[PDB]
């Protein structure tokens, strides 16, 4: 077994489409951390 | 070199807080340490704080 | 911190009277198969400590296949705590496979450092 | 000259040059090393190594005529150059090879010494040539799951598998009439249009080649060939780039000619380009610089190679070049758009009219499966002179702006940064 | 003055002048290299090297080779800044500056990296001692400036001013019509040059056959021989070599490099073996050798190195067209041996 | 087994031990030098220090040196402790201990650091490239390991079962008495070493005289002349060495050095001429290369020669019967010029 | 921080100048000897900062004897300036010996660095 063969990853792979969703997902919850931060600093 | 690491407080600062190797096996016991630091610079500033009004 | 040729002092008075192995060797292995590191996959020659300079000088002389797989293991098992599991029940290490291959290393750069200790110090002798 | 085309089955194509007198012909085939499962990926090479192993005795010792191969991704070749009055032998030897006689060619001990050769060829490039076998893995890591990730040269395993089997399936299944096209590149006008129609040259297996169901993909990954005992350290990246037949190929080529090349030991590559030279040359970080857009029928890739000794600043080295790129995808001066259409007009009338034939043979085939007709040099300038700013502005918006990035490293990589502080430093600027 | 051009509908264009004098006429080990490491920078009339990164931004570039008898700056450019490059051309070879201070900075280091990466490879090393073994302080010299001569800003400016000179310079191009270099060179500074005499040499190299030297270099054993070949059979050394580095002989595993240079009085056929180990190349360069010196057909190659020969024949300096119709038998003789690497198990000269 | 002493009243004692094997008769480049390095440190039951310290402690020290065929061990220490001494040095050579983990630690960088040293001196390098080309891999071998051939801790072990037996050894020793030291040698382990046989070799050498090198070298230039010479005719080429080198003759004070190196089957006759430039050296080495060759009467040297020899032997190992009585006359004949430092400047060997 | 170029363009401005000069000169060189370098045995040249740079990249080119003159004037001006004390005339400079030996690199390496930097920052009108 050469290294050439990534090891399986379907198990934990997005197996579903548009990855900007994961990419809003991540951004909004960014943005709420920071939301929370500041209002709770101001 | 970037300017990060060039300027001595910016240097010290990255050096010291943003990088430091620390081992891939931590768990929530050693950040339990800075915890208490944090728990420890608050605990100075609400006694500064509560001093200021006191006799 | 304790001398390795201690415990092979006592392991030598122990071993070879027969009704104390007889008696103490299958307790000894399911102390040790009980432990815990056997489940993990990691040889016992690598759980102790890397800080002292005899282990420093110890493992200085390794081969580089020992020194390869025992990089290996140690990284698998940080790997394997970080994801809090265990390894499958075939790519283990079984009792024939624990072989102590860092025993003589230790033995010889431990005598050294004892005798350089004993001989710096050493009296007139009257 | 202009190109000339036709097609019944076979296609014929002829770019006719007075300048060179070296009269070549070939046959480019449509599949390459992307139309292949990992079940046992060395059949492509393996078949350009029997093509390169006892026919050139018999080219040699018969008439005048050297012939060569070459496959990466899917122009899958075989040109067989000759002398200007030799092309009729020329077609001669290629037919009595390529479909009869296809016996004598696959001889066993002849296999099992090219397998033999082809595995020491292949542990060579293993053990020593490290830029490509970076890129190989960057393309490995890239596509995963996918066959278009899997190395055009296989692996070990890969051709100790299989022996006569899969060869000839593969023969059957991917040498045909639908994706065969015949070159005449060299100084040839009409002749190769007439001979190729001909009875006697006839392309076996007139059916349809299998089609995968899973084309492409991409996704962001890491593969780490730490070897310390290595001195230097070669690291790569790479974004989704663009494929072949597409109206943005020549933006992402001038992208890639912006930053352009450089060679710290050349004195001449020390004296020009951009502020990113400037600034890795102000604290020594690196070495050689290759800023790559490869494009292929199904997907591209658009990214960075370069080596380096001064292992402990790989960080520095790394956050340098994503910054330019930033740059590069926020505001571009014109004058530097200038000398990359300059730059970019040098390099690509050197790479598409170079003196030797088989390399404008290989570019003739690689357009005419895909395209069906060869673009040339005056309407690529064309295209290029429209090139502004606010195209390349766009296009990198789409393109270079939080997007999936790979990276393939070996070496001395211990200071390297495994992902996130790699990745987020493209949009978390003050913007 | 020779210049001369060629035209073809291709809309990229080529220029190049050559210089007859390289480390084959140095007065000294290595100072071509440090001249031509030194070529295109620091000119009087325009700036050093911003002022030809405004030329690159007019779509060319610049190069400058060291060859054994050539100095070449070839310029590569679109089909219309052939007056401003040929100008800049003419500007550069000027002998211009030579500034000390921007030598212990520049160059040295360049040269020193160049060196270096030529003294890793083995065949390179092995190649010029057998050069250095064949031809004596004559033609041959080191290429590469290594440090075993000491040299100097007054010494460099010296040959520079025997070689740049009108008398002794050749100019050519790729995609330019005749006229416009027949009349564009002579209104430029490089008609203005001064006129020297042509170091060509009249007569050929002498050569001494025999020789062997020994190096124990690490790394990968090397053998080499080398055969000094006049001008009167020159085309058969050529076929030997395509037969010999073909798949039509029986010996193509084991040779890794069977190549030959060209001069304009003669060359020198080389030859390469080289392995990791040195039992394989001790019997290897034996059985090689041998089967060699018995005597092998030659005939059946003329054809395949004809096409080889044309296909390599695309620079302008086209040698004496090597008929290859006379050559019917070979048989080896008198040659150079060296050996480089595991040298104390390698085959001396005498046991070979 | 050769035992041998003589007596003295001084109060200091020498203990010599002498192995017939080295570099002459080693297999691979460097293993004489290496075991030389690995020989005196951790014997299976004395420890490199544990039980060495109080041999300093005790009043004596060690050393182990190393010659073309000869590593002698030898022992100086007070007069009444001599059985300690020969107790310990036969423990030594028992081919102890050879850990393959002490090899990468302690003799390696000592090795290295040997060549390391050696390699600056344009006079050895000269010296080992004139060993090398007078005589092939026979008696001239690389005597420092460089790393050109790959040499194994089995391949050492080996070496030394090879060379550390009862025949191929001898003892030594003045100012020690003779029956004591005959006594003690017994009731030792080394009456227990295998039984072998003597590795001197009966015949003289095979030499090849005519031959040249040139060695590309940074800083000083030097060079080196070499005659072969057998045990027939040694006596008048160390007289004409002592002429030489003296300050009767007139080429006396450019040579650097005239020694001559004996053998118990021959030897070799070097001289040397070094300068810090090559326009002198050149016209030095032609002019005393051009007056040697023309002859010299030498018999006006002999008494200077007896009481040279007198000073320098005066070990018990006695030379052979050295013996000054017919020598005549001299005229060289063919020789084995190498060139080290600059190569383009200093003469060839055919007009030399 | 000021560009050499301009003080070199003033200085010719003035020295062609035959009124301005004949008014300017001799209260020049009264200010020159009265600014008392002269008799700590400094040259001009050793008193300009050498921080910056280009000041550095001026420094790098000068001939070794250069160099070591200056290093040794530097460390007998610290050594004099320590006991307060001043050497008689006979270490002072003489009144032409307070030549500029640096000044030509300053100049070029000026023009260098100003042509590099307006032409790296450069636009494509005509
Ligand atoms: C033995 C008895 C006590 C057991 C305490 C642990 C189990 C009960 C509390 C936790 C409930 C189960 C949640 C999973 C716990 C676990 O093993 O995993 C955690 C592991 O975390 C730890 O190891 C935290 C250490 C503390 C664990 C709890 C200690 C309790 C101490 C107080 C006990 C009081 C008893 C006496 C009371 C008088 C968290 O993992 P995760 O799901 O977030 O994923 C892994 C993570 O993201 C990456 O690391
Ligand atoms: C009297 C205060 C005046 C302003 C103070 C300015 C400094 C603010 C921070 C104070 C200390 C905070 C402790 C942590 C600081 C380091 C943070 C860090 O390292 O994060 C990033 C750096 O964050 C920064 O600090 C970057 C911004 C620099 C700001 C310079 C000064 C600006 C002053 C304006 C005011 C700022 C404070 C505003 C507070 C609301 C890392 O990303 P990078 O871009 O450096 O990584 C690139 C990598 O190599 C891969 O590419
Ligand atoms: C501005 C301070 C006073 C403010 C005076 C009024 C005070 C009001 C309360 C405090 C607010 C401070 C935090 C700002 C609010 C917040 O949560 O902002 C989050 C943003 C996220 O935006 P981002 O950092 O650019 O990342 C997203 C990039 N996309 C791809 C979406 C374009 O940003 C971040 O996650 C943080 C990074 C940038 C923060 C904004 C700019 C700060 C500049 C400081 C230095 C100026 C020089
Ligand atoms: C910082 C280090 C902490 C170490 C651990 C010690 C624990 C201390 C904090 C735990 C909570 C204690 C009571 C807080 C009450 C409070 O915060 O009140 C303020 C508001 C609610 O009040 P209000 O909005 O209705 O306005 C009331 C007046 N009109 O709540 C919050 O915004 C909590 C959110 C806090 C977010 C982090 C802020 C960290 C401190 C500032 C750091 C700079
Ligand atoms: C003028 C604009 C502000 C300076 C920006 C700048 O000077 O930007 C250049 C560097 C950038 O450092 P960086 O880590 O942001 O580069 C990260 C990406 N490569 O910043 C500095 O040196 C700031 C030094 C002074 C800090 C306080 C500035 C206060 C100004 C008021
Ligand atoms: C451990 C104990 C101490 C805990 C804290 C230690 C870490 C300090 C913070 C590190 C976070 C960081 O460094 O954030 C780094 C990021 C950006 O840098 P970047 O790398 O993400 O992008 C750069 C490379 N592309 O800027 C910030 O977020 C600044 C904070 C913004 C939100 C607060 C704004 C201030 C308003 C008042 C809030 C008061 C509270
Ligand atoms: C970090 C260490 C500290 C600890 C553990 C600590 C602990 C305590 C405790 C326990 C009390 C109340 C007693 C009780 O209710 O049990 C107290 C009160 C108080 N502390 Fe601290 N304290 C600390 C630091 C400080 C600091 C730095 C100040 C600075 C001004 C401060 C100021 C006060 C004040 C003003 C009170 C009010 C009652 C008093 O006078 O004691 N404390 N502290
Ligand atoms: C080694 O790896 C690390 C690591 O790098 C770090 C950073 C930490 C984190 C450590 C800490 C958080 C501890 C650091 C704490 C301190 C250094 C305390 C210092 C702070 C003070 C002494 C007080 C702070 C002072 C102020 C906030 C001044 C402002 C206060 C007032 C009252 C002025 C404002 C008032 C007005 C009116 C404006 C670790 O725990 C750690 O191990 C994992």
């Amino acid at each position: 077994k050469s290294t050439y063969r990534t090891p399986n990853f379907d198990d934990v792979l997005k197996e579903n489409n548009d990855a900007d969703k994961g990419r809003s997902y991540a951004y909004f919850m960014v943005g709420a951390m920071g939301l929370l931060s500041s209002a709770g600093a101001k | 070199m970037a300017f990060r690491k060039s300027n001595v407080y910016l240097s010290l600062v990255n050096s010291y807080i943003i990088d430091s190797p620390q081992p891939s096996s931590i768990n929530y016991w050693w950040n339990m340490g800075s915890l208490l630091g944090l728990c420890l610079v608050i605990q100075i500033v609400t006694g500064i704080f509560m001093a200021m009004h006191y006799s | 911190p304790q001398s390795f040729t201690s415990i092979a002092r006592i392991g030598d008075y122990i071993l070879k009277s027969p009704v104390l192995s007889k008696l103490c060797v299958p307790v000894a292995n399911q102390f040790i198969n009980l432990a815990g590191y056997k489940k993990l996959g990691l040889k016992f020659d690598d759980l102790i400590a890397e800080e002292n300079p005899i282990m420093q000088t110890a493992l200085r002389r390794l081969p580089e296949d020992e020194s390869y797989a025992r990089a290996y293991r140690i990284i698998r098992a940080h790997q394997t705590e970080l994801t809090h599991h265990l390894l499958p029940r075939n790519e283990w290490i079984k009792a024939q496979e624990d072989v102590p291959y860092l025993l003589p290393y230790i033995l010889e750069a431990e005598a050294a450092a004892k005798e350089k200790d004993e001989l710096d110090n050493i009296e007139v002798s009257k | 000259a202009e190109v000339t085309q036709l097609s019944n089955g076979i296609v014929v194509a002829t770019e006719h040059n007075p300048s060179a007198h070296t009269a070549s012909v070939g046959v480019v085939f449509g599949s390459g090393a992307a139309n292949e499962n990992p079940y046992n990926n060395g059949v492509s090479n393996l078949w350009k190594n029997i093509f390169l192993s006892k026919e050139n005795s018999a080219v040699a010792a018969k008439e005048g005529l050297a012939l060569s191969s070459n496959i990466s991704r899917d122009f899958q070749s075989y040109i067989v150059s000759s002398l200007p009055g030799s092309t009729d032998k020329s077609l001669d030897f290629l037919n009595q090879s390529f479909i009869q006689q296809k016996a004598n060619l696959l001889s066993s001990s002849n296999f099992e010494a090219t397998k033999k050769s082809v595995l020491k060829q292949v542990q060579d490039f293993e053990e020593n040539d490290h830029p490509n076998r970076v890129l190989e893995h960057l393309h490995s890591t890239a596509f995963q799951n996918t066959p278009l990730s899997l190395p055009t040269r296989g692996t070990l395993e890969s051709l100790e598998n299989l022996v006569v089997a899969d060869l000839e399936s593969f023969a059957n299944n991917h040498f045909l009439n639908s994706n065969a096209v015949v070159v005449g590149t060299g100084n040839i006008k009409h002749e190769d249009l007439v001979n190729s129609i001909e009875s006697k040259n006839l392309s076996l297996q007139t059916g349809t080649k299998p089609v995968l169901k899973k084309k492409a993909a991409f996704l962001g990954s890491e593969v780490r060939l730490r070897d310390d005992t290595l001195p230097k350290a070669w690291i790569s990246l790479a974004v989704e780039g663009e494929p072949v037949n597409s109206p943005n190929y020549f933006v992402a080529k001038l992208a890639a000619q912006i930053f352009g090349s450089y060679n710290a030991f050349e004195p001449a590559s020390r004296l020009q380009g951009i502020k990113l030279l400037d600034n890795i040359q102000e604290y020594q970080l690196c070495d050689n610089f290759n800023h790559f857009s490869l494009s292929y029928k199904d997907s591209g890739l658009w990214g960075f190679s370069t080596a380096t000794r001064n292992v402990t600043m790989i960080d520095d080295l790394i956050h340098f070049t994503l910054k330019q790129w930033n740059r590069l995808t926020i505001s571009v001066t014109d004058t530097e758009v200038e000398r990359a259409k300059s730059l970019l007009k040098l390099q690509l009338g050197q790479l598409y009219e170079s003196g030797n034939p088989v390399n404008d043979a290989n570019l003739l085939g690689a357009e005419v499966l895909i395209k069906g007709s060869k673009l040339s040099l005056g309407e690529a300038f064309k295209k290029i002179d429209a090139i502004t700013v606010k195209d390349v502005k766009a296009w990198a918006g789409k393109r270079l702006w939080d997007q999936d990035i790979a990276i393939a490293g070996t070496g001395q990589i211990e200071g390297l940064l495994d992902y996130m502080r790699i990745r987020s430093d493209m949009s978390m600027m003050r913007w | 003055l020779t210049v001369s051009a060629r035209d073809a509908p291709t809309k990229i264009s080529t220029l190049a002048v050559k210089v007859h004098g390289g480390s084959r006429y140095a007065t000294k080990d290595g100072v071509a290299h440090l001249l031509n490491r030194f070529n295109f920078q620091n000119t009087n009339t325009r700036s050093a090297l911003k002022l030809v990164r405004e030329s690159e931004l007019l779509g060319g570039t610049f190069k400058s080779t060291l060859d054994r008898e050539y100095i070449t700056l070839k310029a590569t450019f679109l089909k219309d800044d052939l007056p401003y490059y040929v100008n800049a051309l003419a500007d550069v070879l000027y002998k211009t500056a030579f500034k000390p201070h921007e030598l212990t900075e520049s160059v040295l280091p360049a040269a020193r990296y160049d060196y270096a990466v030529a003294e890793q490879c083995p065949v390179k090393s092995a190649e010029d001692q057998l050069y250095a073994i064949t031809f004596r302080k004559g033609l041959g010299n080191p290429l590469l400036y290594d440090g075993v001569e000491r040299v100097s800003l007054q010494d460099i400016k010296d040959f520079a001013d025997k070689v740049y000179t009108k008398e002794n310079l050749e100019v050519s191009g790729e995609n330019v019509v005749e006229a416009d270099l027949k009349r564009f060179v002579d209104e430029s500074l490089l008609s203005t040059l001064p006129a020297g005499k042509s170091l060509v040499s009249k007569s050929e190299p002498k050569f001494f056959l025999g020789e062997e030297n020994r190096v124990r270099f690490i790394g990968d054993s090397v053998a080499a021989i080398g055969i000094p070949v006049n001008k009167a059979s020159l085309a058969q050394y050529e076929v030997l070599a395509n037969y010999l580095t073909s798949a039509l002989s029986e010996l193509s595993g084991l040779i890794s490099s069977a190549k030959l240079d060209k001069f304009t009085d003669g060359g020198l056929f080389t030859l390469f073996v080289r392995d990791q180990d040195s039992a394989v190349v001790s019997s290897n360069i034996k059985k090689i050798v041998a089967d060699l010196k018995k005597g092998k057909d030659l005939s059946p190659a003329i054809n395949y190195t004809k096409l080889k020969n044309a296909v390599q024949n695309e620079s302008v300096s086209s040698p004496i067209e090597l008929n290859f119709d006379a050559v019917k038998d070979f048989k080896l003789g008198k040659f150079n041996y060296v050996a480089v690497g595991d040298v104390s198990n390698l085959p001396y000269l005498d046991e070979l």
